[PDB]
């Protein structure tokens, strides 16, 4: 167990302010350099912010400089990032970050990394989604369309998790809304159209939605 | 180096 | 410094012998770090120092290169190394960036994509708003063109597509494409036609349903 244990992560409003924790374990965090590095849904890596091993040299982002805060307290293993003026291009997930331990004048690559907590920049209100039906029409396809849902995620099983083969359940799309929207899918035989029963079973746990969808061919 | 000088201790 | 990294994507087989390229705009000397990155996950260093063996790293990756360019080789690709590969800076005075990335998928044999098409069912017309729903079924590769015509007329910009990473069983890919209108505007046209074109498809396959049917 020689790990990175961040926190903190949610919806914020944009304008408003946030403080993620790091917690350190299993090595002697007080003699290294820290990092966060974050990465936006479906893009890359990039820098955040840097501490010195005793908190005496920060460096930061272009992108972050004056609304973002590294800091540390060695007492207590954590690495902090207070972010203030939050707006939509910080929506990302975060990681708290070691530098490999190097001797000499130089620092080192990015050794360690946290899991990862997830930072959602969005002025949007918690809403659970509406399930809609996708019917069919040898092999059909149906499936439950998951529409107008904040925040992420939604869980979508087949006829409660005895239908997993031929399942395609879609990465959520941003909608213009500032809602989210997916399809769940399946491939059948068309030979079991009028035979099986097929029930998508929709869960929205930030709102406490959950739907069971009976999808009939027309 | 400045910011890319060794951070450890 | 801009890190720049070619190809964005590439497909390749378990045993195949695969080199990633990235590129640096200004020279950073041998302060290059490469990283591995699987689907909800962090990144793991592979490579430090342009060509140092991360402690954990198994023996078929190696890098080098110093100055601008720089490679990353997996001697033998496989099954686990099917993942987003990302070179990074840490030249002094230059902060740290990282290249764009380069993805390594599954090579397979071209499968067509079977296509389906929704029409908006009746509670979410009573509801307001019509989405129709096009599905791409288990194709390869991922490349794949989904044209929207209504009224026989092509649309653009009313629609947002989706595809699932690549299928563990069979190493295909499935693509939906969702065109949302308003009720109001769904129930002024009549023809709704979802086009498919992949290299699989010898002529685009068009799926189409009449509004009411």
């Amino acid at each position: 167990q020689v790990q990175l244990v961040e926190s903190g992560g949610g919806v914020v409003q944009p304008g408003r302010s946030l403080r993620l924790s790091c917690a350190a374990s299993g090595f002697t965090f007080n003699t290294y350099g820290m990092h966060w590095v974050r990465q936006a849904p479906g893009k890359g890596l990039e820098w955040v912010a840097i501490i010195w091993y005793d908190g005496s040299q920060k460096y930061y982002a272009d992108s972050v400089q004056g609304r973002f805060t590294i800091s540390r307290d060695n007492h207590k293993n954590t690495l902090y990032l207070q972010m203030n003026s939050l707006r939509a291009e910080d929506t990302a997930v975060y990681f708290c970050v070691r530098v490999r331990f190097s001797v000499g004048p130089h620092g080192s690559a990015f050794d360690l990394w946290g899991q990862g907590t997830m930072v959602t920049v969005s002025s949007a209100s918690t809403k659970g989604p509406s399930v809609f039906p996708l019917a069919p029409s040898g092999t059909a396809a149906l499936g439950c369309l998951v529409k107008d849902y904040f925040p992420e995620p939604v869980t979508v099983s087949w006829n409660s998790g005895a239908l997993t083969s031929g399942v395609h359940t879609f990465p959520a799309v941003l909608q213009s809304s500032g809602l989210y929207s997916l399809s769940s899918v399946v491939t059948v035989p068309s030979s079991s159209l009028g035979t099986q029963t097929y029930i998508c079973n929709v869960n929205h746990k930030p709102s406490n939605t959950k739907v069971d969808k009976k999808v009939e061919p027309k | 180096a400045n910011p890319n000088a060794n951070p450890n201790a | 410094v801009q890190m720049t990294q070619s190809p964005s994507t590439l497909s390749a087989s378990v045993g195949d012998r695969v080199t990633l390229t990235c590129r640096a705009s200004q020279s950073i000397s041998s302060w290059l770090a490469w990283y591995q990155q699987k689907p909800g996950k962090a990144p793991k260093l592979l490579i430090y120092d342009a060509s140092s063996l991360e402690s954990g790293v198994p023996s078929r990756f190696s890098g080098s290169g110093s100055g601008t360019e720089f490679t990353l080789t997996i001697s033998s690709l496989q099954p686990d190394d099917f993942a987003t590969y990302y070179c990074q800076q840490y030249n002094s005075y230059s902060f740290w960036t990282f290249g764009q990335g380069t993805k390594v998928e599954i090579k397979r044999t071209v499968a067509a994509p079977s296509v389906f098409i929704f029409p908006p069912s009746d509670e979410q017309l009573k509801s307001g708003t019509a989405s129709v729903v096009c599905l791409l079924n288990n194709f390869y590769p991922r490349e794949a063109k989904v044209q929207w015509k209504v009224d026989n007329a092509l649309q653009s910009g009313n629609s947002q597509e989706s595809v699932t990473e690549q299928d563990s069983k069979d190493s295909t890919y499935s693509l939906s494409s969702t065109l949302t209108l308003s009720k109001a505007d769904y129930e002024k046209h009549k023809v709704y036609a979802c086009e498919v074109t992949h290299q699989g498809l010898s002529s685009p396959v068009t799926k189409s349903f009449n509004r009411g049917e």
